[PDB]
């Protein structure tokens, strides 16, 4: 590990600097090094890990979609044959994306999830596991596609079960988990009705619990509620 | 549209 | 060279795909591979090379500025000591930036410039040489700082001399060279008067030649003229 | 302001 010689606290400090500089690949590398120190992560450190990899993989996904669209058009009737290059380059980006997903899933399995006992940590990591299997599912085409989809589903479902027992309906992690699992249903599992039902029930149950919150917590929860509403508007 | 996730 | 086994035409095709996907590091790697085939570049290929590296180094420069600002504030009176990390990470980004500049300058010296005989190619490459020495000058602090600044000046000056003899005053390459050499004077050489004079004379001489142009050429030239005017507005 | 270059 190239970060093995750097202090944990220095890695966290540099992750924060990398975020300020919009250097998300560096941010992710620093946070990988911090995880590999073997200690549990704090709430803020979990956010830094998630932000770093979300930005890295988000850029890869956007690029993959551009290239996949070009590849699809290149294969339509009437298109001029232009050789293997579009497929090759889409595959290059895809392999890099899969590598990042494998890295994140590897950190979660070795050994973040097994040491995560509080709901705020365990739900967060299980949500991440669902997210990175979902990104693998977005590009998957082989014998293991159904198992990749089921791995995402299983991680999200365990997170949901814990979140419903241990967190209030307005907890932002619970809300973000539901938002993302709803997207999984809609985009990955071909289950738009489940996606819509989950988003609606999540929104309504959060609405009913807002009265318990401080002004700052209300702002946090309503922000994620608005994303649920945005998706519902897209889908209905 | 591409849906929101966090 | 990791691109040594890929066809020249495939590298160019993939550079264009990488641009569409906003994968500028890939774009630059593909164009480096294309240059290393040893053949001269066309006008469009020169643009692809320049766009790729301009975007890569532009991101590095923006990150370096963020980190350098944080470092400056960390060294003001009253600031809490926070260790070597800000300096280290600024240095990491700086070294990567210098590496990219060295790579581009290396392509120009081996052997793009020496084979460039037409003004449109030679001025373009000499402008690039000035630009990448200018980026090195932005971060330079050592014994060689004045020589780095002078290398930028010398490359820009050779480009200017050719451009004034061989290109019309509205040629977009001539205009962009003048724009950038003017910025060099203002930001690097501590010569704001020379910067302003160059931008003004360039603008006025282009204005007087617009009447010779087609509508499409007029659009191209006036776009760069507006940048000259924008800088003049900033500086006066 | 940071000046324009191309
Ligand atoms: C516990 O750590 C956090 C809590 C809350 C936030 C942001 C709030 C506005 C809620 N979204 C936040 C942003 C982080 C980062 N990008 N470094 S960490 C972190
Ligand atoms: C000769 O090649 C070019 C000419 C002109 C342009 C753009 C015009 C609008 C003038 N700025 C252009 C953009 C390129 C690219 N980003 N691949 S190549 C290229
Ligand atoms: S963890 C990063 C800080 N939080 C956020 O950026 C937003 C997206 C506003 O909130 C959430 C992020 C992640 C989850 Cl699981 C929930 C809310
Ligand atoms: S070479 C890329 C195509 N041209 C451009 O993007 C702009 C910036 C509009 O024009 C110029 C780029 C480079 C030069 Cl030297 C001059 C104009
Ligand atoms: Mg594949
Ligand atoms: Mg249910
Ligand atoms: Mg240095
Ligand atoms: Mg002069």
């Amino acid at each position: 590990g190239a970060m093995g010689s750097m202090e944990r606290a220095s890695l966290i400090q540099k992750a924060k600097l990398a975020e300020q500089a919009e250097r998300y690949e560096d941010m992710a590398a620093f946070m990988k090094g911090a995880v590999e120190k073997g200690e549990e992560l704090s709430n803020e450190e979990r956010c830094l890990l998630s932000v770093a990899y979300k930005n890295v993989v988000g850029g890869q996904r956007a690029a993959w979609r551009v290239l996949s669209s070009i590849e699809q058009k290149s294969n339509e009737e009437g298109s001029e044959e232009k050789g293997p290059e579009v497929r090759e380059y889409r595959e290059k980006v895809e392999t890099e994306l899969q590598g990042v997903c494998d890295t994140v899933l590897g950190l979660l399995d070795s050994h973040l999830i097994k040491e995560a006992g509080d709901a705020e940590s365990r739900v967060f990591y299980l949500k991440m596991k669902g997210d990175y299997y979902r990104y693998l599912a977005e590009v998957a085409t082989g014998d293991d596609k159904k198992r990749i989809i089921d791995s995402a589903r299983s991680a999200y479902q365990e997170a949901m079960d814990i979140s419903k027992k241990e967190m209030p309906p307005t907890n932002p992690i619970r809300l973000g988990l539901a938002l993302n699992f709803s997207v999984f249903h809609y985009e990955i599992a071909n289950s738009p009705e489940e996606a819509i039902s989950l988003a609606k029930t999540t929104f309504d149950e959060a609405m009913a619990d807002l009265h318990t919150l401080s002004e700052d917590s209300y702002k946090d929860s309503t922000l994620i509620m608005q994303l649920l509403r945005d998706n519902l508007t897209l889908w209905t | 549209g591409f849906p929101a996730t966090v």
